[PDB]
């Protein structure tokens, strides 16, 4: 009964099963979508990748165009290729995502956010947005990672620049408040009279 | 009973064959019948889910307004397959953070706490129809999408009360 | 005894029995008033809506045209429309008021008080 039981197989919910065949390794070119699967008990020791989008948070400080570090969290989303499950593997191991994507994305992070200040950053940031993200899809495409979306989920800056940002937003508070000083001088003014 | 499976009111179900693998079309409400062990069903909601987002979000003048936007969401009955396939049953939590958090930020980023609360209109527009083009790629309906949540920083709070004391001194001085 | 006991049922206080079909889910068109019925043991299970207007009170800051927010809490008396009871399930569940009432009110609050000052 064990034997039927060890021989054929069902993969579901997305996920892929690639053939570790004992002849020369990962059978290449054997690639099975969801379904059911006929697998040798012995030769062929399947190894199951799950397609689904898996997102990832980084949380790297970068350095910008104002030399300035900025803790900039990244939000990632991807999948694996259909194409070239088993070369991956045989490249990265079952364990690929902790394996590419930090040095990949903090790579494009430092190269692409040095490249614009803080208030352009900010201001553009759909522009570096959108630059990270092709950066990003290019550079992941080599290592067979289909990416589905990347966006910016978090920038934030050292206490002293928002603390100048606070005391600009002060100098337009204070200039605004001087004329209804003004105004109470005039009342005051008249009631003097 | 194994192979008998009923589906809600208001749900669907998507089959999954083990020898022939997802199905191409979606059942409807109530009781059917299905293959046993190899007939698998997943029951999806689509009545209108309602899910809030709340985010502090910068502007433009690098004031960030601490904002909640609430949406009623039901999946796209046709595609249920497809999403299901592409991400599984958490095809909220992993698509819907990353579309939110970016529509909000780029209609934030376009204008300033002054431009948001002047023109109700326009960000509403704005946000509805980025979001509802956005979910059109991840067939998701839409059934409301309604920002009803806003909160800005207390710089904006002060300018906003010394205007309205300055005018209030007017009369009493 | 119980064949009948399950078989026919009474509805009572202005409340509406839609019956959830086997055949293909809930029974549309087969809306009944307060009375007698008879709902078939198994493939015809009634839901019950309250049709008795109900009220709710919602708190909710609001923004105003001083760029001002102001709680103006609201209560609305409402209930389901006898004529749509099967539709509005389907795409609501039984619990449609809490699932509707806060969107549609705090978004209509937001965009009515916004457009005024104090």
């Amino acid at each position: 009964a064990y034997g039927v039981r060890e021989s054929v197989f069902t993969v579901e919910g997305g996920h892929r099963a690639i053939f570790f065949n004992r002849i020369g390794g990962v059978q290449q070119d054997t690639i099975l979508a969801e379904g059911l699967h006929f697998r040798i008990p012995w030769f062929q020791y399947p190894i199951i990748y799950d397609i689904r989008a898996r997102p990832r948070k980084i949380s790297s400080p970068t350095g910008s165009k104002d030399l300035q570090m900025v803790n900039i969290s990244l939000r990632v989303l991807s999948r694996p290729n259909a194409q070239e499950l088993p070369s991956m593997y045989q490249r990265l191991g079952l364990d690929y995502e902790e394996r590419v994507l930090p040095s990949i994305v903090n790579e494009v992070l430092k190269s692409v956010v040095a490249k614009f200040n803080a208030s352009q950053l900010i201001t553009q940031r759909a522009q570096v947005s959108l630059l990270i993200r092709r950066e990003l899809t290019e550079r992941a495409k080599d290592f067979s990672l289909i990416l589905d979306d990347v966006a910016i989920t978090e920038l934030s800056f050292s206490r002293e620049y928002t603390a100048a940002v606070e005391a600009k937003q002060v100098a337009q508070q204070e200039a605004q408040r001087a004329q209804f000083l003004v105004e109470k001088a005039k009342q005051e003014q008249r009631q003097k009279i | 009973n194994s192979a008998l499976y009923n589906v809600d009111a208001g749900h669907r179900a998507v089959i999954f064959d083990r020898f022939r693998g997802v199905q191409d079309i979606v059942v409807g409400e109530g009781t059917h019948f299905l293959i046993p062990w190899v007939q698998k069903p997943i029951i999806f909601d689509c009545r209108s889910r309602p899910r809030n987002v709340p985010v502090i979000t910068g502007s433009k003048d690098l004031q960030n307004v601490n904002i909640t936007l609430r949406i009623l969401f039901r999946p796209v009955a046709s595609q249920l397959p497809r999403i299901f396939t592409s991400i599984g049953e958490d095809y909220d939590e992993r698509v819907l953070p990353s579309i939110t958090t970016e529509i909000l930020k780029s209609v934030v980023a376009r204008f300033d706490a002054g431009e948001l609360i002047t023109q109700r209109e326009l960000v509403s527009r704005q946000v509805s129809d980025d979001l509802t083009e956005r979910a059109a790629t991840f067939g998701l309906i839409l059934d409301d999408v309604s920002l009803t949540h806003l909160t800005f920083g207390k710089e904006f709070t002060e300018a906003v009360e010394a205007k309205q004391v300055a005018q209030q001194e007017a009369e009493r001085a």
